[PDB]
């Protein structure tokens, strides 16, 4: 919902990405096999497209 | 930007999935979480609603158990008589042991074999300790062919366990104090050798049936290599002394389940194929009520060509499949570790019977496994969009909720998954279409009654007709999803129970709740509205409520009530009195398979709605010429003064309608 809404503002974007990057790297500091955070970090990058 | 933890298999993904498998993981919810908490206290209720339900009710139900169960204590009660009995006779005939050995008693005097043999009676430990036939009579192995590393290097390795390797001396025995230092340390460091040589066997071995993928799917070289791997697991000493030869079983097949679950994983899920739109079966559920029943049926039971097995193809397959996630991998409880009893010595049974069924086969046991995720979520989760289903695939998917009672396999919860794919499986039980049928007869009552906002009259100007779509050939998928309920249901059957039916109150609910939806179509009670209202309705009900499986009897003669009621209100001004009434009225719904004219579709002969307005009025009101006509005939008095010979006293009668609105003599006696 961020996304549309302003640019995302770019900080809904790029700070929440990057907080959420921290998260994201709890999908990334181990992955095997958290298919829910893989999830997670996959529509993370869907919509980052 | 505070890249957080290693998530490494935590407390979650032990079907975290699968819980968060309730509704959705779709954006996203703290609000599901909510609604997890509603699906707790749903829980809450139903396992205090099983505590007390088995409080005292099914724990007068665990006594209606006691009678078999104190029957097992009364056979058992006997074996306290035969227990008291064996112990009476011992206990006595024992303490004739203790006055008669013991004359003097005086141990040493009297039953001196151990007191002079305190420690020489105990005199057989002289097999230590080190290694000869370890490595010897085990190269890797020697074995296979109940060979010396089968019948006698196993033996030696548990002559390596009959070694208490720390009871070593007792000083005053002193068997094994320093032969106990490397006894089964060389026994186990030769059998070190061999444990890395069965490890290496058991990866080499099991990447081989990793490449084992013999006929859908089957992993038979795993079998026939699992007959390979028995001998690894019966082994006893004991086999995994720590943990080792179920880790040469389980966590060396850690990584090779994968290979069996990523088979299964890409092969079960390509057989998709579908059809686009099928009017043309509900023409021929159509079709059926249009030639029956007043004529030999149409249906055959015809199509319902769900029935074909596009979905219960894998009723067969993927249970079948997921019988190779369950069932297959009940014989992966002959490779769990096999079974790991029972040879004994130390491969000495199953030196010789080493040849598991395993699967599946009966129900006492305790136990606990895996690989059966990804199956059963592939089954279910390809099973989802299925609106046609489970109103036809009722006896199929409580079939699959009753599959397994009798094994100790996972399967039962498996059924209870595919109890899941008929209960989790949600509201198809489709009454949300109810809610289709007000919702869509109030937000688009805007369409049907804007052709007939005047329906039965002309005042508003509109012609009576609507339409009973949603559900008019949803009524041909009644015999659609009944029909099919009966060939298609019945062969989806297992065991207990399975169909065996026994089951399919959904298809009750095709009589409760589609007379809860018909009761919705007696909220949708125009006259081609209650012509296709009783027209569909009967159209349900002339063969699918006798055969007599519905409950919309009452509905149908309540659309058709409104039908009477609003048949003869569209010919309000047409019959009056039955000259409009036959066929013009009804046989505007009988031979259809502004209300004045507006019956000028099909119009059945003789004396139809073109002729009785028009034809009655154009000197026939009164008569041909004036009470009365010379005229009782069949093809346009029938309009106008035959109508007027079957409306005689219709005269008078209906001069008599100005009688109470707003004596009679001169008009009913001599009315010329």
């Amino acid at each position: 919902k961020r996304c549309l809404t302003n640019n995302d503002f770019n900080e809904f974007i790029i700070e929440y990405s990057k907080g959420l990057t921290l998260r994201r790297r709890f999908n990334q500091s181990s992955d095997a096999s958290q298919s829910l955070v893989i999830k997670r970090i996959w529509t993370q990058i869907e919509n980052l497209l | 930007e505070s890249k957080e933890e290693i998530k490494t298999m935590e407390n979650i993904d032990d079907e975290v999935l699968l819980e968060i498998l309730t509704d959705i993981n779709w954006s996203i919810e703290d609000d599901a979480d909510s609604m997890i908490e509603r699906i707790d206290l749903r829980l809450a209720e139903t396992e205090y609603l099983f505590n007390q339900n088995l409080l005292s009710l099914q724990k007068i139900g665990p006594n209606i158990r006691p009678y078999e169960d104190k029957v097992n204590d009364e056979c058992h009660r006997i074996i306290p008589t035969l227990s008291l009995f064996l112990m009476e006779m011992s206990n006595f005939s024992n303490d004739i042991e203790n006055v008669e050995s013991q004359d003097n008693g005086l141990q040493v005097e009297s039953a001196n074999k151990k007191l002079l043999w305190n420690t020489l009676d105990e005199l057989l430990k002289t097999v230590s300790l080190d290694e000869i036939s370890l490595n010897q009579l085990l190269e890797c192995p020697i074995r296979e062919k109940n060979l010396p590393w089968m019948e006698n290097q196993l033996n030696l390795l548990l002559k390596a366990f009959q070694a208490i390797g720390s009871d070593g001396n007792e000083v005053e025995y002193n068997l094994r104090e320093i032969s106990g230092l490397k006894q089964r340390l060389q026994f186990y460091e030769k059998v070190t050798k061999i444990f890395l040589n069965r490890i290496v066997e058991e990866m080499q071995k099991k990447f081989s049936n990793i490449r084992g993928q013999d006929i859908s799917h089957d992993q038979m070289i795993r079998i026939l290599t699992t007959l390979l791997i028995f001998s690894p697991l019966i082994l006893f000493c004991k086999e995994i002394s720590q943990k080792s030869y179920q880790a040469i079983v389980e966590n060396w097949n850690v990584s090779i389940q994968p290979v069996y679950m990523e088979l299964w994983t890409k092969k079960i899920s390509q057989l998709q194929g579908i059809d686009t739109n099928d009017e043309k079966m509900n023409e021929l559920s159509l079709s059926q009520l249009l030639n029956e029943w007043d004529t030999f049926r149409k249906e055959r039971k015809t199509n319902d060509i769900n029935p074909v097995f596009k979905n219960s193809f894998s009723l067969l397959t993927e249970c079948l499949q997921t019988m190779r996630q369950e069932c297959i991998v009940y014989q992966n409880f002959v490779e769990v570790f096999f079974h790991i009893s029972s040879k004994h010595n130390f491969e000495e049974y199953i030196k010789h019977f080493n040849d598991p069924d395993a699967p599946p086969i009966l129900l006492d046991t305790v136990k606990v496994m895996q690989s059966d995720r990804e199956a059963a979520v592939i089954e279910t989760q390809l099973v989802s969009r299925i609106f046609q289903p489970i109103v036809t695939r009722l006896s199929s998917y409580f079939v699959e909720l009753v599959k397994a009672e009798p094994t100790v396999a996972p399967a039962l919860t498996f059924y209870l998954e595919n109890e899941i794919k008929s209960l989790e499986s949600s509201n198809h039980e489709f009454l949300l279409s109810a809610v289709t049928r007000m919702y869509t007869q109030i937000k688009q009552v805007w369409s049907d009654n804007v052709e007939e906002q005047v329906l039965h009259f002309e005042r508003i100007s509109n012609a009576t007709t609507n339409g009973e779509i949603l559900p008019g050939i949803l009524d041909l998928p009644v015999g659609l999803k009944n029909s099919e309920d009966l060939f298609q249901f019945a062969k989806r059957s297992m065991d207990i129970k399975d169909t065996d039916e026994g089951y399919e109150s959904i298809e009750l609910m095709n009589s409760s709740f589609r007379k809860l939806s018909i009761a919705a179509t007696r909220s949708i009670t125009d006259y081609m509205e209650t012509i296709s209202l009783l027209v569909n309705s009967n159209w349900l009900t002339e063969m699918l409520s006798m055969d007599g499986i519905f409950d919309t009897s009452l509905q149908n003669v309540k659309k058709v009530f409104d039908v009477e009621k609003e048949s003869y209100a569209s010919f309000l001004l047409r019959d009056t009195m039955p000259k409009l009434t036959a066929f013009v009225y009804g046989v505007s719904n009988i031979i259809e398979n502004r209300q004045n004219l507006e019956n000028i579709l099909l119009a059945y002969t003789s004396h139809e709605i073109e002729t009785l307005v028009k034809r009655l009025h154009t000197h026939m009101v009164n008569d041909f010429g004036y009470h009365q006509e010379n005229a009782i005939n069949n093809v346009l008095c029938d309009k106008l003064w035959s109508c007027i010979q079957g409306q005689t006293v219709s005269l008078y009668l209906k001069l008599y309608t100005v009688i109470d609105k707003h004596k009679n003599d001169i008009i009913s006696a001599f009315e010329e």
